[PDB]
RNA sequence: GCGAAGAACCUUACCUGGUCUUGACAUCCACGGAAGUUUUCAGAGAUGAGAAUGUGCCUUCGGGAACCGUGAGACAGGUGCUGCAUGGCUGUCGUCAGCUCGUGUUGUGAAAUGUUGGGUUAAGUCCCGCAACGAGCGCAACCCUUAUCCUUUGUUGCCAGCGGUCCGGCCGGGAACUCAAAGGAGACUGCCAGUGAUAAACUGGAGGAAGGUGGGGAUGACGUCAAGUCAUCAUGGCCCUUACGACCAGGGCUACACACGUGCUACAAUGGCGCAUACAAAGAGAAGCGACCUCGCGAGAGCAAGCGGACCUCAUAAAGUGCGUCGUAGUCCGGAUUGGAGUCUGCAACUCGACUCCAUGAAGUCGGAAUCGCUAGUAAUCGUGGAUCAGAAUGCCACGGUG
RNA sequence: ACUAUGGUUUUUAUU
């Protein structure tokens, strides 16, 4: 393994182990099919919204 | 190891040299090295949409990097001077390398 | 913007042609102080302030598209208040959208 | 304004543009100043010569233009050399020697800028215009339109309110991303006030 | 202080320092020199320094050298 | 407005062996280092267990079973008057709440490290003890202010 | 923290002495001469005098042209005033689903109707149905993009397979895997079964780049407020024109009689202090970014490699983690307005810039009733860059780490 | 509904 943070390296290794078990046996190509370990997750970052510094915590700026 | 990488700034002006970058290589010699993938820089600019106040919204624009290697594969000076004083496209900059 | 300001906007480089635009490549070699107690060149740096309403710093461009000196984009030759309308019209070399 | 303009984002993506040239950062504003001033010159000389668009190119140490018209004969004029008198002005504005040529545009009553030039006169003269608008629509729908709209704003019925009067056929959608709309704005002046007229044409997607 | 090796010198005042050598009794002269410094080889004549609406007469002592003419002619009436 | 995408469920904790502890390391989460979760497991399992609960299989779970919230109060109208009306606590909140309130008293001791100062107040919850038990006891007293309705 | 990603002069409305009047920038009747190049004097300078030297190559009685300067009358010029005058630009309820027209019916008539009812949806969304029948505008749909596939190309990258090896991507060179583009495909409740007015619509399974608005965005109905803007302009009024125009040399715009809307860092100890360490993008870079190295406590300066950026540099990301240490205290906490002393740039840093080293260690013991933000890569919480430009951002915008 | 209970904001150029 090379590149990126060690908690992402771990996630790429569970994918690699599942793809290697899929090369080993015709029963593993079934028993691992829907386990979710080759099914790429989406925690996809939203387009940065003006005029917020970070994410969704809205600044006060209101009274008057 | 001498390189002559071509850089464009308008994507429609490098769409005029798409064949001539291969014909130049087949006219100067026989090996073709024009094409190359390379990392693209987005070269982004972001701007306000209201001329006054209203800093609540901004819109994004791009120019990107369009790059072709060209390269030199011929040692003969009557061909090296034709590649070092070369023409292919308009609105361009050329990166000479050692 | 006043017509007097629209004229200063060009006059502030039209004589810099003679004094700075072909001389200021030597701003560290000829135009910079080097001697202590006994200068030997020996009063030539005053010739850099001899022309009227004109200096290497006063070469400021302001903005040609609109009457605002601030809010200019030098790499596209436009003001930020007109650059969208011009980039939608396609007038700007190389600058475009898709989209974001 | 409100409701998306065909000269706005609709032209800012995937469409070709009439000026096609480059410039370095040390003189970029005079390159944009000349592009405006040469087209502003030519579009006013040819104001009654059925002109629609003008393209601009900048070859090395030169400038080159093409003028698109539905009447080449009035633009090329006497002896077939009446465009040469235009070079001497645009070469002063650009600072470089100028090249000029023309091109014939087909189906004139299908271009929004030449259709506007068939109806602005009727408002300027203060004459009956509802059949001029029927003709403007029916001639475009005969030539090859898939939709057309025309709308007048100013002095209608001698009122003081911001009221409009129109004629349409085939439906011209503006909120469609791909519809490639041809849109002209026109205005006339009279001893009873100014009168505006807008023309929108649809021919197909992309 | 310094300025770019050795003291700042200001020329439209200096053309009088060159003649007051040979100094004497005269009226205080109007001067627009506000960044000029009070060094012992540039001082010699009576002067009135500009404040942005008037010229005010100013005088210096033997124990001061690290100062500028504008500090003897303040531009504020206060409030 | 009832249209929601949250509404998450829990499963038994892999190291605490219980559904009643399934949220124990996940509450009041801050700055993502998750250093309490790594420092609270096994390293307090024989120093919290001193006098309460029978065997390691309940001697930590007792600190979430011996202390019980039973009632929660909010003002409501009945028959012709307003009262502080209680609602009786269900099994899905019976055990997984009272460990959310000891973080106040655990910040009045001068006691070192988050896991060990928290477990020292949780060690008292196994015998129904605590400093300022307001969020359990002051609502129980208010749920005795009226005891019959309509 | 707005116009403005910068401000000594300049910018600039405000303002004070000097000063020009057909105007710094024009057009109409006229009009002088190489465009250029040096240099002197009064004066703060504007300004006013000059003192000298440039005439191409053609060629017709001639005369060219950049830039300067003139003879009459109209005028020129104006961050002067006026968005209750007009075109353009633009805000928000709201990205809410709503607003209406032609003809028939009813009523004497303003109008009422349809758009209401009945299913259903994010949605006047989709269907059913009536004295209503038909219809436009907006809604949803294109496109941008993400999980995949088809396809092509490869150094300055990456470096396995092949030969040689300063045994090293090092020399030849190539695609293990992967970085890396540049161009196309396609999703339709389509298929299966259940509910429903077998309509519309809703709910599981099969197989998916993505299901049943897949996720995230763009667009701004009719209008409200006669919404802010002549500080970009256009352009009609009201006014100034030996001036409120244009300038030189300087005050300011960073005043202070005294009040608001927000923000940051601490009032500890999942906190500080010291030492050694894991793993990121993204961006700018020839008066630029500056390596190796020396000098000073340090800003920064010096010698000086690379060079238009997958290359060299800005520039050993920080929190996180280990190993040592300090303790429940106004503290090793906390760092503030003056004080001592340097560095850098420039016409010039007292008033009016930014960085750096020393001394002080104040106030701060959780705020006066009272008030406010956020529901999944969200709350949390710690770093990083850039525009301007001779001279610097506790801002603004963008990108990651951890959740 | 157990929220025991309540007053102003100029006539005058305008929506």
């Amino acid at each position: 393994v090379k590149g990126g943070g060690i908690s992402g390296q771990a996630g790429a290794i569970r994918h690699g182990i599942t793809r290697a078990l899929m090369e080993y046996d015709e029963s593993l190509r079934s028993e691992l099919r829907k386990a979710g370990f080759v099914t790429r997750d989406a925690r996809q970052v939203e387009r940065k919204k003006v005029g917020l510094r970070k994410a969704r915590r809205r600044p006060q700026f209101s009274k008057r | 190891r001498i390189r002559i990488r071509l850089k464009a700034f308008d994507h429609r002006l490098i769409d005029q040299a798409t064949a001539e970058i291969v014909e130049t290589a087949k006219r100067t010699g026989a090996q073709v090295r024009g094409p190359i993938p390379l990392p693209t820089r987005k070269e982004r600019f972001t701007v306000l949409i209201s001329p006054h106040v209203n800093k609540d919204a901004r819109d994004q624009y791009e120019i990107r990097t369009h790059l072709r290697l060209v390269d030199i594969v011929e040692p003969t000076e009557k061909t090296v001077d034709a590649l070092m004083r070369l023409d292919l496209a308009a609105g361009v900059d050329v990166q000479i390398s050692l | 913007a006043k017509q007097s300001m629209k004229a200063r906007e060009v006059k502030r480089v039209a004589l810099a042609d003679k004094y700075f635009a072909k001389r200021a490549e030597l701003k560290a070699i000829i135009s910079d102080v080097n001697a202590s107690d006994e200068d030997r060149w020996n009063a030539v740096l005053k010739l850099q302030t001899l022309p009227r309403d004109s200096s290497p710093s006063r070469q400021r461009n302001r903005c040609r598209q609109t009457g605002r000196p601030h809010g200019f984009l030098r790499k596209f030759g436009l003001s930020r208040i007109k650059v969208r309308e011009a980039a939608m019209r396609g007038e700007i070399p190389g600058l475009k959208k898709a989209s974001w | 304004g409100q409701k998306v303009h065909p000269n706005g984002i609709r032209l800012g993506i995937v469409k070709p543009w009439n000026s096609t040239w480059f410039a370095n950062t040390k003189e970029f504003a005079d390159n944009l100043d000349s592009d405006f001033k040469v087209r502003q010159y030519l579009t006013k000389e040819l104001a009654k010569a059925s002109v629609s668009r003008i393209v601009i190119e900048r070859p090395a140490k030169s400038i080159r233009v093409t003028i698109h018209t539905a009447r080449p004969g009035i633009v090329i004029g006497k002896k077939g050399e009446d465009v040469e008198k235009l070079r001497k002005v645009v070469a002063d504005i650009a600072g470089v020697p100028a090249q000029i040529n023309i091109a014939e545009v087909r189906k004139p009553e299908l271009d929004a800028k030449l259709v506007a030039d068939s109806i602005t006169s009727q408002l300027e003269r203060r004459v009956m215009f509802r059949r001029a608008m029927k003709r403007a629509v029916q001639n475009a729908m005969r030539l090859g339109a898939k939709g057309i709209k025309v709308e007048v704003s100013g002095r209608l019925g001698g009122a003081e309110i911001a009221r409009t009067e129109w004629y349409r056929e085939g439906r011209v959608p503006l909120h469609t991303l791909r519809a490639d709309i041809d849109y002209n704005t026109s205005e006339a002046h009279t001893t009873y006030g100014v009168i505006g007229v807008k023309v929108w044409i649809f021919k197909g997607e992309i | 202080r310094s300025l770019k090796k050795g003291p700042f010198i200001d020329l439209h005042l200096l053309k009088k320092v060159e003649k007051a050598v040979e100094s004497g009794d005269k009226k205080p002269l109007r001067t627009w020199s506000r960044r000029s410094t009070i060094f012992p080889n540039m001082i010699g004549l009576t002067i009135a320094v500009h404040n942005g609406r008037q010229h005010v007469p100013v005088f210096v002592t033997d124990e001061m050298v690290g100062h500028k003419l504008g500090e003897f002619a303040p531009t504020r009436t206060y409030r | 407005r009832r249209r929601v995408i949250g509404q998450r469920k829990i499963l038994p904790d892999p190291k605490f062996g219980s559904e009643l502890l399934a949220k124990f390391v996940n509450i009041l989460m801050v700055d993502g280092k998750k250093s309490t979760a790594e420092s609270i497991v096994y390293s307090a399992l024989e120093t919290l267990a001193q006098r309460s609960g029978k065997s390691e299989l309940e001697a930590f779970e007792v600190a979430l079973e011996n202390v019980r919230p039973t009632v929660e109060v909010k003002s409501r109208r009945v028959g012709g008057s307003t009262y502080q009306v209680p609602v009786e606590v269900r099994p899905v909140r019976r055990n997984a709440l009272a460990m959310r309130w000891i973080v106040e008293a655990a910040r009045k001791r001068g006691d070192k490290s988050m896991a060990l100062r928290l477990a020292n107040e949780l060690s008292d919850a196994a015998e129904n003890k605590g400093t300022a038990v307001k969020k359990r006891e002051d609502v129980h007293r208010m749920a005795e202010a009226n005891k019959a309705f309509a």
